């Protein structure tokens, strides 16, 4: 029996509860996406990690879900291999950054994907 | 008028049997199987179910005249034979737009439902299906907000939602349910929730409730860095309580609120995704007291139609069954109505149990939520069966673990987060679940002490 | 606690099924009739039947040692085979009252019918009585005012109260809804009455249906020197469009209001009626969608239990149905649910259907309204049945009359005070009915031009 | 009716004297102990008194033949001499349910001690005890939250919480009293609180003591690291105004108030109940005016009733008296109500003067406090006689020590807690009692100033 | 999405000119009585008005691939001469329901009627008719009582 | 004096597509617009509740995107929240809603809306402390020829 920890395991939605992601593993995914349609986009964070809610706290308010975009969403893209690319792109310039990876359906206008492709240093 | 007024009894079939009838686009039209008695031609049986449904009765009344009945009249525009059955039929009945209170459900079930189920004529009667034309949809506000605004708002992407029902059903204390809730979802579930039945008791009351699970999941929710919610139960017995408890769970800034739609009913549930609407929570329908109605094939109503009820009513979230768990439930029939609750437009599909095409006009689409008796290894077929698009329910999954909920938790996020990646890579959940789950046991530690507990256990038995 | 937590499966046998158990005077008890699916030992079944309604899911988990279930555990004291009947049974169960909200019929019902109804290890499931604690009884408000104040309010002494559901079923309009009920009332009608589906439509208008009734109610008043009535739809798609029709009938000081409690729902039927007590309106209930639950004799809900349930929502009048006329309904069954409607307290009498001795603790009577299909050749037959705490009305009955509305008032009226004498001078209306009126309708015009319409028809068909 | 009305006088014993009588359960039972006048037969007495407390007056009414006395007058069904006493009785009187109006205790005590007090034939009467019925229990809210919540949400467990009253009782400024509040409070009192005669007056405003009592709270939380509370006074002299205090405690985020309930009354009491339940703040009861009722052994009212009409109307804390200390109270009778105030079912024991068994069906318990005249000298004996679930309070106790507050409070924690370990390591606290103490207040400055100060102090004086 | 986003201006006409469409029984339908300005096509001018009433502006914006304007864009599928007139046509144009707010006169006019009168590109514009559907009819209350409960 | 603007015109965008756009997305394109430095971003006219998007989820998020731009920047930012509606009623119920916000300033096509609808606004406004920004739809249905109509001078006045 063991106390699952209190501490150091801040999560990160999706995927995030298995082992961290091989560079093929993470290939995958942007495989996958693609395979479907969506636009893959990039949006990566420097200073918010997690959701607060220090504006509002109505229901359903919640500050930090916003992210900064990297970019700009790589429309007509095919290149599995070039948003990696990106990924690469990013953690160079914003070391410190959280980055993420995400899908668009523009036809239901639902994000159909989204796996955080890179933590920055201790997370 | 036109045509005197003969006073006296005439068959049903006279008025209300048109074969001729040409369906408007506005025409409410429903689907019943009839099944008569003895010496009544389905086509009485047929004029009857339509007759007493919308304008007529027993014998002839002449205010008739005062009005138009081909404007206003429910018309039985066809019957068809089940085949391979007992004299049971389907007869087709149309409503026209005029009939129908808009924006009520209680209105159109008042009208088609009211009274010919219980016709001395009829022995047994059950209804389908039934088409909600464009031009009365428009008139529902439907959901609170639906799949996508809920995703947006909780910040949550592909994969199915998770949840799980804390147990014991009624006894435990406001503080035990506090515990239980941040247990569960610190381990990774999304949501907690009220048991359908626990609304304000002697042994626990819903204020004190609603205080300590609003604790409860803040901890939790800080912890994992990860939006949480618990369904705080507003289910009340008058709609001034109702409201009131609603407005409490404003008050402590969670996202969700929930409302058993059927012991409730449609008057207060309206209501109730008015206010959600207007003050931004997500609703849960729970569907307590359905299966009263729609389990039987021969007498009732079928739950397709108590879902669609639901998309125009309001709810975010409905319990759609889960194919493989403790409750019944067919796998087509399932993927239909699964349709049916979230899609924009669903083709008729006889295979399915889909007797007419249903245009939504964009009204939102609700969330299925797959729940009861259904365990770890259960996962890959629900994740295939219901799709990213569903909340999936661990009550005794949860509370059920060996080494209690956070752990029982994480077994569950890691089984589900499992065989998403499998889908994603490519794997067969239909074919290759078992070894998926069978994997990722070996990896984790709780998922492991979960899948020994469970492995054994099925819920086969011969369907109704 | 105690005893270690041990996690996995179990039969449900070992908890809930207690025949050693002694029913405190405050449990609820409910008498379901249970049909097992082949494998399923009926004590288990019954034991699924009462763990799923109180306290417990399909599997261990650690809680229920934070709280104590031998306190609230729902409990199977019994089993009984069907005598000549197909693997079906009588469990017998007992919940203990620290599990119900007080007040709330919806927590109720949430709580003995949510889910087991569509276990998959029954095959069919259907609850026949419930046993109402008087403590649990006093926590209801009931009907806003019952049989004697409803009498004293109307000044309205020995016999059956008339009414009329003006026909047709929808598509009339505002005034000629007016027209129609001032001709109805004039004759001798008490009241006449919306149809269960006429709330506000694009044909007729709630606020212009309400405000003509009104001057015509008021017209046949001073005219005839009795007081009238006109059950006003108070049914709507929100609370607040309830609340809000509810509010003019109180403004024109009309008094009596309507509403069909099932497709409402009790959440929003408690609502009107502590509204309608707080400004005395009498309130009329309308049971519409009431045969989807109640009919088939091995799945659903009985009447009897619908009717106790209203009795506690709040009601003071509901439909018990007529026997002999349009829609389905045995005679001693129904003389039982009448008596589980009127009675302080009502012996249990298997005989007719009543599995437990019901005490209403004072809780006012409701009036049981026979309606559908019934003409004047069935008046000494529903006097009989009946009794004078009834209302007996007449739709097709009344708008059918070869001389219209008034002629067909005074028919029905004539036709019931010719009963209501001959019962009086001690005549036989059972041996003697048929004289009687037979007899009447040689003196009266009216009532003979009724006689010679109606004379051939009955609605006999072998009943499910 | 039945039976010719005949004018004239009857004595009472014909119709209120039925020691015949079979108790239903649903009877309100009474035991008064009456002493008669000379020439007055007890079983007279008894009748007067049972008459003239439900249904009849002194002479005879026609009227009583409209209604049925057999199902309304109250009855006296025994007498019983009281041993070893002076022409006293005990009559014992069962009322039935429909006689009160549900939630009122003021209907209630209307009843019962409404007039027959004041008889002419008797010199003296006085309640002592009165059975609820689960019928008319479930008709109560009871209190706001009740033993296990408060503790559940102040967060405390195992041992009694500490209390002080301010001193002087009046006088003191606004600012005075939070300074004095802040410095109970850090010492380590869980509470303090207004004397009940603070209200609102020229020398200190209820809305300035409010602001600055929340400030100190507030330090003293901070600085403990232990949730604080300090009784707010509510009581005023209107309800608008009382609830309009409460109101702003609500604003402040304090978490309890307090209302004296008796000079209050009940009818503000339960509102304000009602309003704490709804609002989430706790209510402490002060019992101010009692004695006016219940010291004399031969007239008034027994505080067990008073006790029991409070669980009633609404309380979360309730004075209990000490035993030890400055008032009257003897330790038996007080085993007996505080039973009463805190079990769930209260077995009769006239030993401890409960006449009757009292099933409270899970109304909420209330907490009782210990004050007035109590010092660290007599913690072991509080501890003994109520257990971990009850509130010490030291007014003069605190603000008497020769250090001051702060130190003052330090010195009554060690002193419980000094108790309390005794008592877990198995000492006992009644042989023991004075050496545990005395053993502390060696290892403790604060606590020793105390015991030097207040040694040689009791209050021994025969009891009333 | 789909089609890189590319920068820069483009004439309406290549996605607000549709002869191909077939009109849903849902859309809402115009009549607007066009005059344009010496050099526009009627195709663009219509374009135009369907443009700047509905879904877009004058320059590409990225955001389209977010959604899907074959959903939503305003079109105009056919323009007509106005017999004898002066350079003046009956544009029509197609708005689909979702575009309107339920119940809201003011919503809807301020769609079809908000900017496009004052183009350059146009030197007079008329509305002449609008086709309001049941779906959208169904959403107003219409007149407290009309006709009949007047009488 | 309010937003500490000086010297200069202030600067503002409409998101676009004009209709079709989700909450969310318009959320996302509201901060990306306000933290490049444009000290406004806004509802087009026609925005106001609709299947694609529904005002509070609107207002919802683009107050917690210009929230973020704000702070970003360190340049006091708002977002025109459109409240032109049906009825006054749910016109005023906007209005109230951007005020639990806090955010600075809302919007209204005063010509479709209407005069008596407008003043309403512009007391509500007045009173709770919004800036109103109007969106002249319609006008040029009344002022282009030059023989009939109304001159935008006037209408201009009128506002
Ligand atoms: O109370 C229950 O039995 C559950 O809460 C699940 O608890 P478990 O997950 O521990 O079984 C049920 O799914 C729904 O409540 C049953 O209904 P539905 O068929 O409508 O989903
Ligand atoms: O709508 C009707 O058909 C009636 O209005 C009667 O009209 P008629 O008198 O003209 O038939 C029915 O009695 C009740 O409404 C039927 O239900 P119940 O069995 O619940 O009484
Ligand atoms: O005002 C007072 O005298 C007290 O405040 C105590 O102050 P000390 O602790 O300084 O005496 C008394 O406990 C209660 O108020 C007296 O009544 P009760 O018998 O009902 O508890
Ligand atoms: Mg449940
Ligand atoms: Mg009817
Ligand atoms: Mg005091
Ligand atoms: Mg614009």
């Amino acid at each position: 029996m063991q106390v699952w920890p209190p501490i150091n395991k801040k999560k990160y939605e999706t995927l995030s509860y298995l082992p961290d992601l091989s560079q093929e593993q993470l290939l995958s995914e942007v495989e996958y996406l693609l395979k479907n349609g969506w636009v893959p986009c990039l949006e990566f964070e420097t200073e918010h990690g997690f959701v607060y809610r220090e504006n509002n706290k109505s229901p359903g308010y919640y500050d930090g879900r916003y992210w900064t975009m990297w970019k700009l969403p790589m429309f007509g893209c095919t290149d599995a291999t070039q948003v990696l690319a990106e990924v690469g792109e990013a953690k160079k310039a914003y070391p410190q950054a959280w980055i993420r990876i995400i899908g668009f359906d523009n036809v239901r206008q639902v994000q159909c994907i989204s796996f955080i492709a890179y933590k920055p240093e201790g997370y | 008028a036109s045509v005197g007024f003969k006073a006296g009894v005439k068959e049903y079939k006279l008025t209300y049997y048109t074969p001729e009838y040409q369906t408007k686009d506005t025409d409410i039209l429903a689907a019943f199987r009839v099944t008569p008695q003895p010496g009544v031609p389905p086509e009485e049986a047929g004029a009857a179910v339509a007759a007493e449904s919308s304008t007529g009765t027993w014998t002839t009344v002449w205010t008739d005249g005062l009005t138009s009945l081909d404007r206003y009249k429910g018309r039985c525009y066809r019957i068809e034979r089940v085949v391979g059955e007992k004299d049971q039929y389907i007869a087709y009945v149309a409503y026209p737009l005029d009939l129908f209170e808009e924006g009520s459900v209680t209105n159109m079930f008042t009208s088609i439902v009211g009274n010919v189920f219980g016709f001395k004529a009829l022995r047994a009667l059950r209804l389908e299906d039934l088409r909600i034309p464009p031009a009365y949809v428009k008139t529902f506000q439907g959901p609170p907000h639906g799949i996508q605004v809920e995703r947006d708002k909780l910040n949550k992407y592909g994969r199915p939602l998770l949840g799980c029902t804390i147990k014991p059903k009624l006894g435990l204390s406001a503080k035990n349910y506090g515990r239980a809730v941040y247990e569960c979802l610190r381990g990774g579930l999304d949501f907690t929730k009220d048991d359908e039945n626990v609304n304000s008791q002697p042994f626990m009351r819903w204020r004190d409730r609603f205080l300590f699970c609003a604790e409860a999941l803040y901890k939790a929710q800080a912890e994992t860095g990860e939006i949480k919610g618990h369904y705080l139960n507003a289910t009340a017995g008058t709609c001034e309580e109702m409201i009131k408890r609603a407005v409490f769970a404003r008050e402590l800034g969670v996202p969700i609120v929930m409302h058993d739609y059927l012991t409730g009913g449609f008057t207060a549930n309206t209501s109730l995704a008015h206010y959600c609407r207007d003050n931004g929570l997500l609703l849960h329908i729970h569907r307590a007291m359905h299966a009263v109605i729609d389990r039987q094939k021969n007498h009732g109503i079928h739950f397709r139609v108590l879902a669609k009820a639901l998309r125009m009513s309001g709810g975010d979230h409905i319990h759609s069954g889960t194919v493989v768990g403790k409750l019944e439930g067919e796998r087509d029939i399932t993927l239909g109505f699964v349709d049916l609750l979230r899609d924009d437009f669903v083709e008729q599909d006889r295979s399915r149990g889909i007797y007419f095409t249903q245009d939504w006009v964009s009204l939102p689409g609700v969330l299925p939520v797959a729940s009861g008796g259904i365990h770890v290894w259960h996962m890959p077929a629900l994740t295939e069966i219901f799709g990213d698009d569903s909340v999936l329910q661990f009550g005794g999954g949860t509370l059920g673990h060996p080494w209690g909920n956070a752990p029982g938790a994480v077994a569950n996020r890691v089984a589900l987060e499992a065989c998403v990646k499998a889908r994603n890579e490519g794997r067969d959940l239909a074919q290759e679940g078992n070894e998926i789950i069978r994997e990722a046991c070996k990896w984790s530690p709780e998922l492991a002490a979960a899948c020994e507990v469970w492995k054994e256990i099925v819920f086969n038995f011969a369907a109704v």
